[PDB]
């Protein structure tokens, strides 16, 4: 979520004073290239360096990443709501993710780098399978990255992280 | 005159040792006596040939009345003969009248009463330099005990008459009655024979006078002089009723025990504890063994491990009496240096009763005991040597003794590897082998031997020392002898078996110069001068 | 599934000499693991993130490489060095290890200065016992094979040496009118007839061998002689416990001074591991022997002295025995016992139970019980080890999301389960056939070193019919 290793150097600027969801590239700055869904949509020649996505009320999604020098960084499934990437779904006030990579082994799951689904204390966040269940989504409080990745695995190791913003 | 070499303990042998004493060949000192109890323990000593040290006396008189001089052969510490220090009211040093070599040294002597008065000017001989006398010609007793001031040519304390046949004491030697500068010289010189010859009037010297024998435990030294014991340069033999002091060849006999026999009867090698108590030794009388635990080191008998350093003490044995086992020598070192010099490895005693010299698994090139000429007892094995070449070349049955004796030189450097390495005995050595890979190191030679080595031929015609072969050896001729091109330039050894004379010759002999003020016959001077012919005419 | 590849599968090396073990994986990982596995023992991991020493580990040993090459080296042999390395990749799961390089001493007892001696003598009071000790690997006839003693509630107690080049005995007076020892120098056996036994001789005798600067260098197995119906150096601790990792010392006074005439004091400490033959850590007052730790550390002068271990680690308990040989007969000290204090901080252990033999198609439950440490924290993992295969990996669990995977070759037939209120996991195999026989080992996983570092001791599972 917050680092960056595992070539996971796409990440949202969360400091916005307008409800516009800028995107950020942690590269050597010589030129950041964005692409989004594989297609290129940008190439920054120094000056700036954060990739704009327009207004939040829009519902910013897709796979993003970026490049500068080096190759390209692992992709940032933005999803917003006011290779086969995670599934989410809303119900009312139920929100649901599934894992893309699920090959029947022990999937784990962890919100801005914190270990959630897990304990059975918790009756509005349930783990079924490869399905993360969120009940009552609180916005501001459940928002932020989350990540699958199988027992025993790193979790910065995953193919791309899941960025979650939803109004419900 | 008869000669002499706790508080009550010093007192009885001081008492002992210097009652009937006349004349005190070594130093008379008198230290260390407790109060009231010495009685005219020693009155009559009339000379002491050394140091008279009465330091620490408590005694209230030591009479020594008759010391006449006092030789000086010593000193206390350095310039000092007579040391009366630390002590005493009464020293009645009556009759001492010359202190010859040496000073007095007066200290610490607060009791010591009517010595301060004593003309000690006399008394001393031009060693004033050293003199601190500071602590009326009386030495004490009231009168008639005058210092007899007579000094403030061979008569020391004083004269009897204008003859040297009545001197008190005198100052070199005294052959009968006559004071002489020296003894009658023990070899005189004949013009008929052109050499010195033993003069049956010489005496040899005994202390102070000079003596046709010397009596008693006397022995002769190379000077004449007849010395209790000899040095440690000289060794004891009798060739006629008075033995001599031969000077020792090379290290002379230290008989020794080995390991196995005496203090060593239970050490196990030749430890760094057994070591040094071997110093300048020959023929140990016992067995002579390094095992390995001599160079590893040993705690069950906490010894400490052995420097190889100081294996080569034992270079000096000459002889061992048991047997020689050398089981482990420093891997550095070539050849078994520190046995170089053994001549006979008699065996009374032998390893396993078997072997009498085994040099089993060590790292020698070569067995380097040049020397070695008897193994009279054992046998002799020479094995496990993994690099040892020059060995089977030496005849084993040449130097042993008894028929029986055998050897077993096994398991050592091939012999064809030694010869293809290069390692074989050099030429300059006859059939019978060599002890290494040198020309030192050869059993026996094919022409000549100057020395040890072993030479391709002797400086017959050309060389430096012009040797003149001699019985299969190398002499070198006496330096007189010219070197001649012609010929040979000396036909033996001596100065008067060669041809031509380098310096002048005096008869049959070759010598540096004339014979010129030497004693000769009927005690008279010979004087010889050279003609220009180098022939020494007697004048 | 990453294949890692082990090169040599067997490696004899000589103590000293430098061993190299290559590990190549089927594809690029990013970090490899190295464990060490002593025959009987569970693996314990050696090296981790390619280049990391274990703690523990003596830096002799290093691990190198990146992508699918990596090499383990051992820079320089040691006997205690013999056991199977693994290397071990957990880039994906399941994680893989290599088939395992067996490593030997080349030549060892071959030149290895080793004492055999007699031992399991059984006697009646009033008897006679004649012990023997075959000295190989050196000169026979260099080195006293000195015998000591070391009776049931009392320290080592010299019983006399024996010079086998000569055959000349001492002995001790405590025994000099009853036990004669004798040499036997054509086949290399220094032998010691102990006569008239009583009740107080039952004990071991080991027999020594002095060597340069140090007594009893290399000692013999030692022989339990049980038959039933002097400057004096005592151990100041005595049955002293430490923590692992807490520094220890034991102290030891002496009755006199046992500096010796020549200067050198005979002040040595043995350390009898259990089960060992007492084998010496500082050979002088203060010298180390070759082959000791440098945790080991005596010190002391005069007549008092004190050995400070630097880090008691978990090999090092057992008796120090103190021992001056500076006066004649040889005395030792009682020595203190130091012992782990068992929990001494977070005792990870890792308790296997559960095994036996089972028939085929019958089931079976292994246990695995965590102390020490937040079992939901880490992830417990298990391991199986066929009877001359390597180590194969078989499933994990984690405790805080019960959250498992599982090898596809047993995921139809074992089940891994957890008891986070009794810390202990559980791995169900159904349906056993009789490939499933072997040692099932726990591990417990650490994320943050990626790698297996505590492992259980293994519980055997034999199916047969």
């Amino acid at each position: 979520m917050q680092s960056i290793k595992g070539n996971h150097l796409v990440k949202v600027y969360d400091y916005q004073e307008d409800g516009s969801v800028l995107l950020t590239c942690d590269a050597e700055a010589k030129n950041i290239t964005w692409f989004k869904d594989g297609k290129m949509i940008g190439f920054l020649t120094e000056d700036k360096k954060k990739w704009n996505l327009g207004s939040n009320a829009k519902d910013p999604r897709g796979m993003y990443q970026c490049k500068g020098s080096q190759n390209k960084s692992k992709p940032l499934q933005v999803y917003y709501r006011m290779q086969t990437p995670y599934k989410v779904s809303i119900s009312g006030t139920t929100v649901i993710l599934t894992c893309p990579q699920y090959p029947g082994s022990e999937i784990l799951w962890q919100h801005n780098d914190k270990n959630i689904g897990g304990d059975e204390d918790d009756k509005n966040i349930g783990s079924d399978e490869d399905h993360l269940s969120l009940k009552e989504f609180s916005e501001l409080e459940q928002s932020g990255y989350y990540v699958c990745y199988p027992r025993g695995s790193k979790p910065e190791d995953a193919n791309f992280y899941l960025y979650l913003r939803a109004r419900v | 005159k008869k000669v002499c070499q706790t508080f009550e303990d010093h007192f009885l042998s001081l008492q002992r040792m210097f009652n009937n004493c006349e004349v005190v060949l070594g130093n008379l000192e008198i230290t260390y006596v407790q109060r009231n109890y010495d009685l005219s323990f020693l009155k009559t000593i009339q000379e002491v040939a050394g140091y008279v040290l009465i330091a620490l006396n408590t005694v209230e008189r030591i009479p020594l009345e008759n010391l006449q001089i006092i030789r000086g052969n010593m000193y206390y510490e350095n310039s000092y003969a007579l040391a009366v220090l630390s002590n005493l009211k009464e020293l009645p040093m009556r009759n001492l009248q010359e202190i010859l070599h040496g000073a007095v040294r007066f200290s610490n002597n607060p009791a010591l009463c009517n010595v301060e008065s004593i003309q000690w000017r006399d008394i001393v001989s031009s060693d004033f330099l050293s003199n601190m006398s500071m602590d009326g010609s009386c030495w004490g007793a009231g009168e008639e005990n005058c210092q007899k001031l007579t000094k403030i040519n061979q008569c020391a304390a004083g004269c009897t008459g204008p003859r040297e046949s009545d001197c008190l004491v005198c100052r070199k030697f005294r052959d009968e009655a006559t004071c002489k500068d020296t003894c009658p010289p023990l070899m005189l010189y004949n013009p008929t024979t052109y050499q010195m010859d033993v003069n049956p009037e010489g005496k040899y010297s005994f202390g102070a006078t000079c003596v046709k024998k010397c009596p008693r435990n006397y022995v002769v030294t190379d000077h004449g002089s007849c010395v209790r014991a000899c040095g440690a340069d000289s060794y004891e033999m009798e060739e006629d009723g008075v033995r001599k002091c031969k000077k020792c060849e090379g290290p002379c006999r230290k008989v020794c025990n080995g390991i196995g026999i005496g203090e060593f009867k239970d050490s196990l090698s030749i430890n760094a504890t057994n070591i040094k108590h071997f110093k300048n030794c020959t023929s140990i009388s016992g067995d002579l063994h390094i095992l390995p635990v001599a160079f590893r080191g040993d705690s069950f008998t906490h010894t400490p491990p052995l420097d190889p350093q100081e294996l080569d003490i034992l270079k000096t044995v000459k002889e061992i009496t048991g047997f020689l086992l050398i089981q482990a020598w420093p891997e550095n070192r070539t050849d078994l240096h520190a046995f170089e010099n053994l001549e006979i490895i008699r065996g009374r005693t032998k390893q396993h009763g078997q072997f009498s010299l085994a040099v089993v698994s060590l790292n020698i090139t070569s067995l380097g005991l040049r020397s070695l000429k008897e193994i009279s007892d054992g046998d002799v094995i020479i094995s496990g040597n993994k690099n040892l070449c020059y060995a089977n070349t030496i005849n084993w049955k040449k130097l042993f003794g008894t028929s029986g004796q055998k050897t077993k030189i096994i398991s050592n450097r091939g012999e064809n590897s030694c010869k293809a390495t290069g390692q074989v005995c050099h030429a300059l050595c006859s059939p019978e082998g060599c002890w290494g890979p040198e020309p030192r190191d050869c059993v026996s030679c094919r022409n000549v031997s100057r020395g040890r080595e072993c030479v391709d031929k002797c400086n017959l015609l050309e060389g430096e020392p012009r040797e003149f072969v001699e019985n299969s050896e190398c002499i070198q001729c006496h330096p007189e002898c010219l070197p001649q091109a012609m010929n040979i330039t000396c036909t033996g050894r001596g100065p008067d078996n060669c041809i031509q004379c380098a310096h002048y010759i005096d008869g049959p002999h070759c010598v540096k110069t004339c014979p010129a003020g030497v004693m000769g016959e009927n005690n008279t001077l010979v004087w010889k001068y050279a003609d220009a012919g180098h022939v020494c005419h007697l004048c | 599934d990453i294949q890692m590849t082990q090169s040599p599968s067997s490696l004899s090396a000589s103590v000293g000499d430098r061993v190299t073990i290559t590990c190549s994986a089927s594809s690029s990982v990013s970090y490899m693991n190295w464990y060490q596995q002593t025959p009987g023992k569970a693996p314990k991991r050696w090296i981790y993130d390619t280049s990391k020493l274990a703690s523990g580990v003596p830096s002799r040993f290093s691990g190198s490489g990146s992508g699918t090459d990596y090499t383990f080296t051992i820079s320089s042999l040691q006997p205690e060095d013999i056991a199977t390395y693994y290397c071990q990749q957990w880039s994906s799961n399941p994680f893989t290890f290599g088939q395992g390089t067996k490593l030997q001493i080349t030549s060892g007892g071959g030149g290895q200065v080793q004492l055999v001696q007699s031992g399991a003598e059984v006697k009646k009071p009033g008897a006679s016992v004649k012990v023997s000790c075959k000295a190989s690997g050196y000169t026979f006839t260099s080195y006293w094979m000195h015998w000591v003693r070391q009776a049931p509630g009392q320290g080592l107690e010299w019983m006399g040496n024996i010079w086998p080049g000569s055959g000349g005995t001492n002995y001790a007076e405590k025994f000099k009118n009853r036990v004669t020892m004798t040499r036997d120098t054509s086949i290399s056996t220094a032998y010691m007839e102990l006569s008239r036994l009583r009740s107080d001789d039952t004990a071991v005798y080991y027999c020594a061998r002095s060597g340069g600067p140090y007594f009893f260098d290399y000692w013999g197995q030692g022989t339990l002689v049980t038959v039933s119906s002097d400057i004096v150096m005592t151990q100041s601790p005595l049955s002293l416990p430490v923590t692992p990792g807490e520094p220890a010392s034991i102290s030891c006074r002496s009755s006199q001074n046992i500096v010796h005439n020549n200067g050198i004091t005979y002040l040595e400490w043995y350390l009898q591991k259990p089960g060992q033959s007492p084998q010496l850590l500082i050979y002088k007052v203060s010298d180390r022997f070759s082959g000791v730790p440098d945790r080991f550390s005596g010190s002391g002068s005069g007549t008092d002295f004190t050995l400070k271990i630097s880090r008691v680690e978990a090999e090092d308990v057992g008796v120090y025995y103190c021992f001056q040989g500076s006066h004649i007969p040889p005395t030792f000290g009682q020595g203190t016992k130091v012992e782990i204090k068992s929990g001494g901080g977070g005792q990870v252990q890792l308790v296997q139970s559960g095994g036996g033999v089972v028939q085929p198609g019958r089931s079976l439950r292994l246990s695995c019980k965590a102390s020490g440490y937040t079992f939901t924290r880490y992830t417990m993992h298990w391991v199986r080890q066929a009877p001359g295969k390597g180590l194969e990996w078989i499933g994990y669990i984690n405790p805080s999301r019960g959250y498992t995977n599982y090898n596809q070759k047993v995921k139809d037939r074992f089940t891994i389960s957890r008891d986070n209120s009794k810390n202990t996991a559980f791995l169900q195999m159904d349906s056993l056939r009789p490939e499933d026989t072997g040692v099932y080992f726990c591990a417990r996983y650490y994320d943050d070193h990626y790698s297996l570092d505590y492992w259980g001791q293994g519980t055997p599972v034999t199916v047969s019919s």
